[PDB]
């Protein structure tokens, strides 16, 4: 779901640090599946996932 | 003469859909494809009213007019609102390209499957019957109540709808899915001519379209 | 007890190791699901269509041949 | 040239056709070794040949 | 110091006719166009009636059976695909067992394909020949011998037929195997046929259209009572359900999203820097095989029970084997077996039977899963794809594992393929079962036949093109 | 570090760690042999994460 | 035996089966 930085400025400090810490996760899981070997569907969400947590670290700072 | 009488018949029922096609744009948006896949919803809903209808309702076997089974009828045809607030959803488009595109395929998909079957074979017959020509004006008249029906959904499903007309949309959907049960009730009672229900349906579906209408261009230009 | 456990550890191995399968297998996305069902379909349809077409052409053959 | 141009078809059609028969002849050789050892040794080296034919078909594709 | 079985048959396999190989590499659309053209002239003898067969309303015992053997009864292909079926088997079994030891030479191979022909026609043969002795299309006697004689060499040269055009789609003038298009078409033919047949059958109370949709238009034009008309419809005792059409299709999308289940092994060029393909290891990794070879033995164990209780009346091992009996419950006559082995092994028709009889329903379940399971193992070994098998057909096409040598790719592939191979085929027992339970049209068997083989041809025409 | 490494396993994972072996690869990219506790399994905590 | 005879012999084994069926009936009648 594609995460934009409008309707994360309402949300709170812990409902933003929830969804860092789920997204970390979901890098872990990608940075694993390049390894392994996966399908580009996933390779190519590398990118959309560390873009997401760079949108999230700047609402948060 | 046969023939002849079949292919009037086809032509009225068919025409008024293709000119409506035409004429609201849906041509120029190559929509047909998106008709046809309302359509196709427009089917497997049908088929879901069938199989609930037989799975949760027994046949009444009293002769008297089944006035709850008509009532559980037109409560299962909430499902075609359902539909078509899918369709609506999986379409995307201005509220009119939405609305018009939804109606069409819906009205179509009836069409094919209710009346020209009913038209290829009746209609060829040899004998003559209004019933033909009547059941293809009232193509027209459900493809006018589904414009109306597919707007009022619309329009209860516009996020920025105000609460003090969200009741006169509710009241509007209600009369929508209860005008069959309606109408062949009040033939019922009265023992209408052929002819006279088909006029006092058009006269229904024509209020409800002018009220829809209104009601549309009311929530409009609030936003306007 | 020991032949039950000669039977249970090679039967418990192998749940163990389908367990591990499908933890292993990726399952169909949706688009791929969609695409096979699709290709399935139209493949079904065609031979079931050819099919019903031949045995239907056959009938009124079979019944002049063999009813008579 | 012009003329030869117009028999290009007919002398490729013959080209194929000789080699289909020298191809028929070397499987033909290969069945009729007595040896299994030399037919062995005979049709491993000719299947790598053929290898080694679709390889550097697959390299040229490339 | 054995002389060889292939050896001894050498001289017979000249008799034997063989197609040519195609001396140029056929174009696609020619390959497509002997595809349609062989499977046209198997559905035309699909339904050809036999000559002289008596008209006799005997019960069908093999009616699940022919379905999965692409069999139409009283036609040229009463025997269906299950002669060369049989013949498969049983040569390949050898080989796995090394019964008979097949050399790398081509005499031996030739020699090997020839035999299993030979198998094939000498099994049709006996089969025919066993079929017109055992009543089938009536007494012997009342037949008479020239009857029986020319019966016998139909199904012959019917079965001769059948063999050359699988041989000549699998030589690679069509696509893909015939016996598995034929499979695929008539389960195909067989679901449509009953979704959509405008026969009208006399039912006791009225006629009835066979035809699931069309009996449900109908019935629902001409009743009164549209709703009672549809539950009948959908609950009709003696003709195909709307609710069974349901099942089916929900059985054929979930067989679909099983067979997507894939394991990804990532495999780099070991030549060429950059080239990153998966080598998919299928959950059904092993194919309708193991369904066909049980499917196959089963059916070899029923003619051969039916014989023997026809024959030989009373003894017990011909009891133990199977007794048949002809239950004509308000229904076309249907043989079933009431006692032995070949009652266990027979699919319960309904919960209902499965609650009157646990013991056979969890007898049968046991059986068809630890069949299709061993079945699969063994297809794995004896058919060259095992884990060494794949890792020396990669490094001929000089694919190798990423970090890993091809040796390391042999243990790794060593890893998944028998796990997969066996739960696959506990899997594929499992839908079976679950199908045949829910009483899904052309049998939960011909569905997943029909899902796989189609997926397996569409894969075919992906890669070609 | 070897400590952060332990404490860093034993929070993405969940499993306590017998020792930690690091070595700088000629790639640059340190390498590191984290050997679990006695009963965990590392061939099953790899078969959870992924690697197998 | 090449494609096209083995689609010959198919085509003439039904043409024959069909002949077959025929002669019966008129045998019969």
């Amino acid at each position: 779901a594609k995460i934009k930085a409008r309707d994360l400025r309402g949300k709170k400090k812990e409902e933003l640090l929830k969804q860092l810490d789920d997204l970390k996760v979901e890098l872990s899981q990608l940075r694993v599946a390049k390894v392994t070997g996966g399908a580009a569907s996933k390779l190519s969400k590398i990118r959309v996932v560390r873009k997401s947590i760079a949108r999230v670290l700047t609402v948060i700072n | 003469m046969t023939l002849f009488h079949f292919g009037n018949c086809f032509a009225l029922a068919y025409f008024p859909y293709f000119i409506t096609y035409k004429c609201s744009g849906l041509s120029e948006y190559n929509a047909f494809w998106k008709c046809v896949q309302a359509g196709v919803t427009y089917l497997f809903v049908q088929l879901c009213k069938m199989l609930f209808l037989a799975t949760f309702f027994p046949t009444w076997e009293g002769g008297i007019y089944d006035f709850i089974g008509e009532f559980m009828k037109a409560s299962v045809d909430v499902a075609d609102l359902i539909g078509l607030n899918l369709v609506m959803s999986r379409n995307a488009g201005k509220g009119e390209y939405k609305i018009m595109v939804a109606a069409l395929g819906w009205a179509t998909a009836e069409l094919i499957m209710s009346r020209c079957i009913p038209l290829w074979v009746g209609a060829r017959g040899i004998e003559f019957d209004w019933k033909y020509i009547q059941m293809s004006i009232d193509s027209n008249i459900s493809l006018v109540h589904y414009i109306v029906a597919s707007a009022q959904v619309w329009m209860i499903t516009r996020y920025d709808l105000y609460h003090t007309f969200r009741p006169a949309v509710l009241l509007l959907m209600f009369l929508s899915v209860y005008k069959a049960f309606v109408m062949e009730t009040f033939v019922h009672l009265c023992s209408l001519g052929s002819w006279t229900a088909l006029l006092a349906r058009a006269v229904v579906t024509g209020l409800l379209a002018l009220s829809t209408l209104a009601l549309y261009v009311a929530v409009v230009n609030v936003h306007s | 007890m020991d032949q039950v456990m000669q039977f249970v550890e090679p039967s418990r191995q192998f749940v163990k190791d389908s367990i591990r399968l499908v933890k292993r297998c990726t399952k169909p996305d949706r688009k791929e699901f969609q695409k096979i069902a699709m290709a399935t379909a139209i493949g079904f349809a065609i031979m079931g269509f050819i099919g019903f077409f031949v045995k239907l052409i056959h009938i009124p053959i079979n019944n002049i041949i063999v009813g008579g | 040239e012009n003329f030869l141009k117009l028999t290009h078809v007919q002398r490729q059609e013959a080209a194929q056709s000789r080699r289909e028969e020298k191809k028929r002849a070397e499987k033909e050789r290969i069945m009729n070794e007595e040896d299994p050892e030399k037919q062995r040794r005979l049709e491993e080296a000719a299947l790598r040949r053929e290898q080694k034919k679709l390889e550097k078909k697959q390299m040229k594709m490339k | 110091m054995a002389i060889k079985f292939l050896e001894v048959i050498k001289p017979f396999c000249v008799i034997l006719p063989e197609i040519q190989k195609p001396e140029r590499k056929i174009q696609f659309k020619e390959k497509v166009l002997w595809t349609a053209i062989t499977l046209f002239i198997f559905l035309v003898c699909c339904q050809i009636p036999l000559f002289g067969i008596m008209s006799s309303d005997s019960a069908d015992p093999f009616y699940w059976m022919r379905v999965i053997l692409a069999s139409n009864r009283g036609t040229l292909m009463e025997l269906g695909i299950s002669p060369i079926v049989t013949s498969g088997l049983i040569m390949q079994l050898l080989a796995g067992a090394k019964i008979i030891e097949v050399g790398d030479t081509p005499k031996d191979r030739a020699l090997f394909n020839g035999a299993q022909k030979l198998f094939g026609m000498i099994i049709t043969i006996g089969q025919s020949i066993v079929y017109v002795m055992t009543g089938m299309y009536g007494d012997p006697s009342e037949m008479g011998a020239g009857i029986c004689l020319l019966i016998t060499i139909q199904l012959f040269v019917a079965g001769l037929i059948v063999l050359l055009l699988d041989e000549l789609l699998q030589k690679g003038y069509g696509l893909g195997s015939g016996i598995s298009l034929f499979i695929a078409t008539n389960i195909c033919e067989t679901i449509v046929w009953k979704a959509f047949s405008p026969t009208t059958v006399n039912t006791g109370r009225g006629m009835e259209f066979e035809g699931a949709i069309i009996a449900l238009f109908h019935l629902l034009a001409t009743r009164t009572d549209k709703v009672r008309a549809l539950r009948e419809a959908f609950y009709r005792q003696n003709l195909p359900n709307l609710m069974n059409l349901i099942a089916t299709i929900f059985v054929f999308a979930v067989v679909i999203y099983f067979q997507g289940f894939r394991v990804d092994l990532p495999i780099k060029s070991a030549r060429y820097r950059g080239q990153y393909n998966t080598y998919p290891i299928k959950l059904f990794y092993t194919s309708n095989i193991p369904i066909i070879l049980q499917s196959a033995l089963v059916s070899n164990l029923y003619v051969i029970s039916q014989m023997l209780s026809a024959r030989f009346s009373g003894n017990l091992l011909v009891s133990l084997l199977g007794t048949w009996s002809d239950t004509s419950s308000g229904g076309p006559a249907r043989a079933y077996p009431v006692g032995g082995l070949c009652h266990y092994l027979s699919p319960p028709e309904s919960f209902g039977s499965v609650l009157e009889d646990p013991v056979h329903a969890v007898v049968y379940i046991v059986f068809m899963l630890g069949s299709c399971a061993f079945f699969s193992k063994t297809w794995i070994e004896v058919s060259g794809s095992s884990a060494k098998d794949v890792a020396k057909q990669l490094k001929e096409q000089q694919m190798v594992m990423r970090g890993h040598r091809e040796t390391s790719m042999v243990h790794e592939l060593n890893r998944y393929i028998p796990t997969a191979a066996a739960f696959g085929g506990l899997c594929i027992g499992a839908l079976s079962v679950l199908a045949d339970f829910l009483g899904a049209i052309g049998s939960g068997t011909g569905i997943l036949l029909a899902v796989t083989i189609i997926y397996q041809y569409f894969e075919i025409f992906v890669k070609e093109q | 570090n070897k400590h952060q490494i332990k404490q860093a396993v034993k929070k993405l994972y969940d499993i306590d760690v017998a020792k930690v072996n690091t070595l700088i690869r000629p790639d640059g990219e340190k390498k590191a042999y984290v050997r679990l506790a006695p009963d965990y399994d590392a061939l099953d905590v790899a078969n959870k994460i992924g690697i197998i | 035996v090449g494609p096209v005879p083995v689609l010959v012999m198919s085509l003439l084994f039904i043409a024959s089966v069909f002949m077959l069926h025929i002669w019966g009936k008129y045998t019969r009648s």
